[PDB]
């Protein structure tokens, strides 16, 4: 496991979100593990 | 029970610099996920900024990255947002809010970048 993701997914899951199906984990792919951009998306819903 | 009290707003012309300031109460301000949000001319709630108060860890929406710094005092429960190069679509009503769409908010303070 990429130590970069884990922590990027450890500060996210402690905000309050879940990785139910790996929702979370699959985003902060695409945004390069930046939590920033992947709150961006977030808030486009 | 939970207040969140703004202040710190007001008049600035482009490039200016503020300092806005709010106080918490009514829950554990020392290690919680503050956020700072605002809502622009005719525009919905928007998040800023989040810092966590317990680790220190912040983070900021794109267009305000490497602009705004979000910093606090624990020891005065009070959540600090450092803005500097004030441009225009920064300005809005600012809120710090225990949630990422500002649900729980303050009644804000605002922001108003206009030249002089």
């Amino acid at each position: 496991a990429d130590p970069r993701l884990i922590e990027s997914l450890s500060q996210m899951l402690s905000m309050g979100f879940s990785d139910e199906g790996g929702w979370l984990t699959r985003l902060l792919q695409t945004k390069n593990y930046d939590i920033g951009a992947a709150l961006d998306t977030i808030q486009y819903s | 029970e939970v207040q969140l009290v703004e202040s710190g707003g007001g008049l600035v012309q482009p490039g200016g610099s503020l300092r806005l300031s709010c106080v918490a109460s009514g829950f554990t301000f020392s290690n919680y996920w503050m956020y700072w949000v605002r809502q622009a001319p005719g525009k919905g709630l928007e998040w800023v900024s989040t810092i966590n108060t317990g680790s220190g860890a912040a983070y900021y929406t794109s267009s305000v990255k490497g602009r705004f710094t979000i910093s606090r005092d624990n020891a005065k429960n009070t959540l600090y947002l450092q803005m500097n190069s004030l441009k225009s679509e920064d300005t809005a009503v600012y809120y710090c809010a225990t949630d990422l769409r500002g649900a729980q908010r303050g009644q804000g303070t605002q922001v108003t970048v206009s030249s002089h």
